[PDB]
């Protein structure tokens, strides 16, 4: 926090550009050492750095990452925390901003100089409050010491008139009474930086890798660690990254966007249960999400019960999820054709082909239509029953016990449920 | 003083969908509604080294030794059935209708300059010639692409669907009909009128386009090819992806819009390709040359600067291209 | 320089150890996420009469039937080797950066 | 906000290249906006017609495929992209990635106002669908269904019920209507809580990561993935405010010069795709706006929930 | 200057399909629509170790335990059936025409050059040398690539289909028809007019080949073969649905064998017309860049320079036009 060391810092780093410059110039001719050191070795640079501030930026939300050509406004704007639960973005960021820099590549040294750690933090930060190292030891005269100040802290400064391009997005949003907003959404590079950090130290960290290896030895471990399935890799510079942003060249383009997708985004196809008769074993059972959920009920059926509440909800959400599936496997069915248990066969599944295909009514008007909605075919449910038996282990302990009872309680609760909405198929 | 919205926006009126390529035999074409999707399947394929040599690399033990380590590639292919002969690619269009009516514009000033400038070209000459020739690239399958290119027939149904069920239906010879003459037809003109009621008025019309082409047995078909940047690691790297969409190869919807698109027989250059596609400063993907330049007064922001903001209306086929624009949509706009 | 153990640290993902009452029957979890039980495609496969589950031998430890299953991860299917070889020189990158 | 008196179902609209970036962080699905936008559109374009008052959309998803792309040798995936038109020179434009995904949602829509007795439901339903089809829902266009088996109608179940037994019927009858999809609602009360969970667990924790270790799948040593209630999205739930509220001609370069701009950034909360039959009343999964404008905080959810 | 274009993309002309392979008895070729298709199967082999030792793994002990665990395989193999000796491989050819005209060019003079260049050769020679060649390499079946070296007979039936029907059919025997001697026939030169007034714009040609191969009860045949992702799998064949074929560049690359214009000894016989042309199976590269006599020099110099080349070598140069290809520089 004296004025001296800071001094020695600036012309120890000023120096070291010297060197960078006369190590990486490879001169042996025209003189190029009196120009490079009447520049970038004097306090000359640091007027040059006071005419380049205005072109570089601190940035917390630019607008680059929609379309490159849109010259609008970008913003080193922290958002207020919402008082509503749940929701959150790029205002959970305190202590952990990376601060973005748009402008020119080459005129990031200012950018550079302002990232030291010098005494204990920025030297940005120690140009915003008044002291009496600041303002002192980057100077000998007091006036130009201060327009250097006012051109230094121009860095987190947003220069212009406010502008959303053409280019960029805005999007009306209806008030509670008659009106609407324009909100003009800007693209986070912080947060999007800090989420790329957070998932690459999920994912490639030592903590990480370390589990990694106790799961492939399959030993133990303390803590555990992260996939993130479904990824995304958005770019925004297409062979050039540098022009978007500052950190959108430590993530060359790489949005890494993260999977919204509904649970039917991977649909196979319908393939009507022709040569089989126990449709809940043989084309319900193969689809890879029943198969996961009876594997993992299984998991869950053999256990001690002393969790009796947390393991009793997981075991009725499942077996919830596993007569949900069934519903959804007998509605996605109705797309195949209206009439297909019309093919002739002799064991084709003629209880469970009442439920599955309920468009022969249309083609038998009277023949096959009165056949279930008098029977109302709803036995579907214990047959179900009897497939989801399949999944409880055959084990004394587990039938002696009170967990077979309960099992049986929310098992038949849930059969109760998918039976009635089988019920009233006919409305 | 009249200067332009910095926000200008104009949605895309004739709004295609996805062209469906299916698979059939030449006289059944009339029950082409179970006709089995052609599947876009893998290929491998393996070639020699065909590219110019940089003059550096042109020595006989190098590419003697690079014709012994060849390049091995899985494309996607599709193809017809080894028996049926016919291509059916069918799609769907909307034809929407408020033409002129930008999505987003700024000024008021400039907007209501630019509803009276469209209604008095609407009044003036209707969607007449625009329908007209967005009719033709309708009734000529320009948007079988490299699928007309050699077919022995091509025949194009279109189908005006109203409210349930077909309430007008066309019938063309493809071939006939020029990829390069936009001539006169009754039933083309009824067409056209169809196209212009729909780009006038305040909804869209639905028109069905089923276009078979009488190709070959077991003769490939081109559907449109997938823009991946980033295919990957050379091992398992699929060179060529075919688009399709649900197991059923597809041409894209912009394909699609691009081949109806090209009425454009008014730009200044000589009319060796015929009819361009409508785009502010015209610039053909294929030729990698942009017609209409702005060094010439040809383009559409200077036609359009001319023709709203100070009265310059330009020539009946330029503002023809003007309006062709304003169906065709974009983003325009300065800082 | 990527070893081998190091490409198995991203392989083990694509594996799944189910308990059965006997031992450990590894399976392949095709979408990459140890089988999940949602975001998770499990790879099921047909044997000979009627054997539909997971391809792996019923093995007495956890220690062998992962090692069986990342055994046959490396002979017979190696796209995922491939995946897991790009995660490996990818974590190699981001420990020589960060 | 207020309840529907009618509940109109939009049956299952084709949209060919929807937008599969929701936010920022998120792809897939496109956001809740994108719908409750839609629904506000549908009442600026019909309902203040009808005299109706379209407010709420209940979002299904029946069918979804996104135009993405696995590379070879990579685990992640990439978006298959259009080919933009040359520059005025002839050269290639800069590549703007954009995702486009084929959807298939049914939208269910709360109706309410005194138009509901001066027309017939059927002609209120048949106007609001032949204004959708010449619309766009995240971007895309709206298939418009010609020349198929036969073309879904549309249905505006008057919720209002004589008895509540003929109210659980006819929400079964809609239920079944709309079931081969998935409902998208929202799960913030859910969120919170695990970060009420995560926080006794280690202090010091925001809710991105909460959001996060709902998003994962953690592997657990004894090895045992974590299960999940559901399957838990993380969708943008709305905007939070960045700049303070410009006045209409002020701010440079607008869609308008006559509405109140103010630069916004996402809020990413928490969805999860459940089946229709889950809810038990449909009147409830229905996503409204929220804005609350001299704080910020311009969001929507699906309010009544649970 | 008139330097040449960045891009210039010509479309394949001589499209040919996936050549379907069947099986049936010879002597009923004439009813050979209904024949069963010749179906990919797996077996399983088990081979020594039969490469060349790489001076290390001479060590007795080291061969010794190699041979004791040799590698178990299951290849992709396809047979004829056991009752019949005769492999009907079937595939259609559509002949397009519009040779010299790119699909894709930046520079419009140099497009125009190339036009007149290519019409003035079509002027002062058709396709007629060219189209004469691809007859022939329909009429002896190239096509059959192994499928045609023990056969007893071989035959090839190619139609010419107009509207939906047969216009005109020959009927060879690609047996007395060599590989390397291009002599001359009147059906042979019927073909030819066809494929010439095909390739010059003057009609729609849709030949439909079936080569029929006389090669033995239960032998194998040999379909064209895929690039492969204890059981190794070392071989896959092609097939499109439970039925092996022939790849359509493997047919093209047949059909394109016209090429014996090359500056080495023509004991060979013909090439396939590829810009500096290479043999894969030979590994070398005739017509070098070093010696003036690929397509780039040729076509540089015809188009450019105005230096119109001999005959043969423009016949070479429209022989690759024909055939397609990406040229032109970065």
């Amino acid at each position: 926090p004296t004025w001296q060391e800071l001094r020695q810092f600036i012309e120890s780093f000023i120096q070291e550009r010297l060197q960078g410059k006369l190590d990486k110039l490879q001169p042996d001719e025209d003189d190029k050492r009196q120009t490079l050191l009447a520049t970038h070795r004097r306090e000359a640079w640091l007027a040059d750095a006071a005419r380049r501030v205005g072109q570089l930026q601190l940035v917390t939300h630019t607008l680059k990452p929609i379309h490159p050509d849109a010259r609008g406004s970008n913003l080193h704007s922290l958002p207020q925390a919402p008082g509503q639960p749940g929701l959150a973005g790029s205002h959970e960021l305190g202590d952990r901003l990376v601060s973005d820099v748009v402008g020119n590549a080459a005129a990031l040294d200012v950018f550079k100089f302002l990232s030291l750690q010098y005494q204990g933090k920025n030297l940005l930060n120690w140009l915003t409050e008044d002291s009496a190292e600041a303002l002192q030891a980057l100077s000998d005269n007091a006036e130009q010491a201060r327009e250097w100040r006012q051109a230094f802290i121009g860095i987190t400064t947003v220069k212009g008139a406010p502008a959303s391009h053409s280019l960029a997005k805005q999007l009306y949003f209806p008030l509670p009474g008659s009106g609407y907003h324009l909100l003009a959404p800007l693209f986070p590079t912080s947060l999007v930086h800090h989420v790329h950090a957070l998932l690459r130290e999920a994912r490639f960290g030592d903590a990480a890798k370390a589990a990694r290896e106790a799961r492939s030895r399959q030993e133990s471990w303390p803590h555990g660690f992260s996939e993130y399935p479904n990824l995304a890799i958005q770019k925004f510079g297409g062979t050039k990254p540098q022009n978007i942003s500052q950190l959108n060249n430590e993530r060359r383009g790489e949005n890494w966007l993260l999977p919204s997708l509904p649970p039917n985004w991977q649909r196979q196809n319908v393939n009507a249960p022709m040569r089989h008769s126990s449709v809940f074993a043989h084309d319900f059972g193969r689809t890879p999400e029943v198969s996961r959920l009876t594997r993992t009920l299984q998991r869950f059926l053999a256990k001690t019960v002393h969790n009796n509440l947390a393991i009793r909800q997981r075991r009725a959400q499942l077996v919830a999820q596993i007569c949900d599936e069934a519903l959804q496997y007998a509605a996605r069915l109705r797309e195949l054709e209206p009439g297909w248990s019309a093919t002739p066969g002799c064991q084709l599944h003629d209880a469970e082909q009442l439920w599955l295909d309920p468009l022969r009514a249309q083609t038998d008007e009277t023949f096959l239509q009165r056949r279930l909605r008098g029977d109302w075919p709803a036995e579907v449910g214990n047959r179900f029953a009897n497939w989801l038996n399949r999944a409880v282990s055959s084990d004394s302990q587990i039938l002696g016990s009170p967990e077979a009872a309960q099992w049986s309680q929310e098992l038949s609760k849930e059969l109760t449920m998918f039976k009635e909405i089988l019920e009233d198929e006919r409305d | 003083i009249l200067s332009t919205a910095s926000v200008l926006a104009f949605e895309r009126k004739l709004d295609p969908s996805d062209a469906l390529m299916s698979a059939g035999a030449w006289a059944q074409r009339d029950a082409s509604q179970e006709w089995p999707a052609v599947t876009v399947r893998e290929k491998s394929v393996r070639g020699t080294i065909s590219n110019r040599l940089k003059t550096k690399d042109r020595d006989p033990a190098k590419l003697d030794a690079s014709i012994q380590s060849p390049n091995l590639q899985t494309v996607d292919v599709a193809n017809l059935p080894s028996d049926a002969d016919t291509l059916k690619v069918r799609f769907t269009l909307r034809v929407l209708g408020g033409a002129g009516t930008p999505s987003a514009c700024n000024d008021a000033a400039y907007r209501d300059k630019l509803l009276q400038t469209v209604a008095t070209y609407v009044n003036d000459q209707g969607f007449a010639e625009l329908a007209r020739r967005y009719a033709h690239n309708l009734a000529n399958a320009r948007f079988l692409w490299r699928n007309r290119v050699g077919a022995e027939a091509v025949e194009v149904r279109i189908n005006h669907i109203r409210q349930g069920e077909v309430a007008r239906a066309w019938r063309f010879d493809a071939l006939a009909i020029g990829l390069r003459d936009f001539k006169a037809d009754a039933e083309l003109d009824a067409l056209a009128e169809l196209i212009a009621s729909g780009l006038s008025g305040s909804g869209h019309v639905l028109l069905e386009v089923v276009a078979f082409a009488r190709i070959g047995d077991g003769q490939e078909v081109f559907p449109s090819q997938e823009l991946i940047l980033d295919k990957g690691d050379k091992k398992g790297q699929k060179s060529k992806t075919l688009y399709s969409v649900r197991d059923a190869a597809a041409i894209h919807s912009q394909k699609i819009g691009n081949a109806l698109r090209t009425i454009d027989t008014w730009y200044p250059d000589e009319d060796g390709l015929g009819p361009i596609a409508v785009e502010p400063y015209g610039s053909v993907t294929s030729q990698g040359k942009a017609y209409r330049q702005p060094k010439q007064k040809l383009d559409f922001y200077t036609l359009l600067d001319n023709w709203v903001l100070r009265d310059e209306a330009p020539a009946v086929e330029q503002q023809h291209y003007v309006i062709a624009n304003l169906i065709r949509g974009g983003v325009f706009g300065e800082a | 320089t990527i070893s081998k153990t190091d490409i198995d640290c991203y392989l083990q993902t694509y594996v799944v150890i189910d308990p059965v009452s006997n031992g450990w029957q590894w399976g392949i979890d095709e979408n990459g996420v140890g089988g999940a039980l949602h975001h998770g495609r499990v790879e099921m496969v047909e044997g000979e009469n009627g054997y539909f589950g997971l391809r792996g031998a019923t093995h007495p430890t956890e220690k062998e039937a992962m090692a069986a299953a990342l055994g046959y991860l490396w002979k017979c299917r190696q796209d995922l080797v491939a995946i897991a070889r790009n995660d490996a020189i990818e974590a190699e990158k981001y420990r020589a950066k960060a | 906000v207020t309840d529907p008196e009618a509940l109109l179902l939009l049956p299952r609209l084709s949209i060919q290249n929807a937008n599969a970036i929701s936010s920022p962080l998120t792809w897939g699905f496109p956001s809740p906006g994108a719908f409750t936008g839609f629904v506000h559109a549908l009442q600026r374009r019909v309902g203040i017609s009808l005299d109706i008052e379209l407010d709420g959309v209940g979002i299904v998803c029946h069918r979804f495929e996104a135009q993405i792309s696995q590379p070879a040798g990579k685990r992640t995936k990439v978006f298959n992209l259009t080919r933009n038109p040359l520059n005025r020179d002839g050269s290639t434009a800069a590549i703007v990635e954009e995702g486009r995904a084929h959807l298939e949602v049914s939208l269910l829509l709360g109706v309410h106002g005194d138009g509901l007795d001066d027309h017939p439901a059927q002609e209120i339903a048949r106007q609001v669908q032949e204004q959708a089809g010449a619309m766009r829902l995240a971007g895309g266009s709206i298939l418009p269904w010609c020349n198929e088996r036969f073309p879904a109608p549309n249905a505006e179940l008057l919720m209002l019920g004589g008895s509540d037994e003929q109210r659980r019927k006819n929400q079964r009858r809609l239920t079944r209507r709309l079931l081969p999809g998935f409902a998208l609602v929202s799960r913030e009360a859910l969120l919170q809580q695990h970060l009420e969970t995560l926080r006794t667990t280690l202090p010091e924790a925001t809710t991105l990561d909460a959001l996060l270790d709902l998003c994962r799948i953690n592997f657990e040593p004894p090895w045992q993935v974590r299960d999940k209630p559901g399957w838990l999205v993380p969708i943008p739930a709305g905007y939070n405010a960045l700049s303070p509220l410009y006045l209409p001609g002020e701010v440079r370069n607008a869609r308008d010069r006559e509405t109140p701009l103010r630069f916004v950034e996402n809020l990413f909360g928490l969805g999860e795709w459940l089946s229709p039959h889950r809810v038990a009343a449909l009147s409830d999964l229905l996503w409204y706006h929220h804005a609350e404008p001299d704080k910020g905080l311009y969001r929507w959810s699906t309010p009544r929930f649970v």
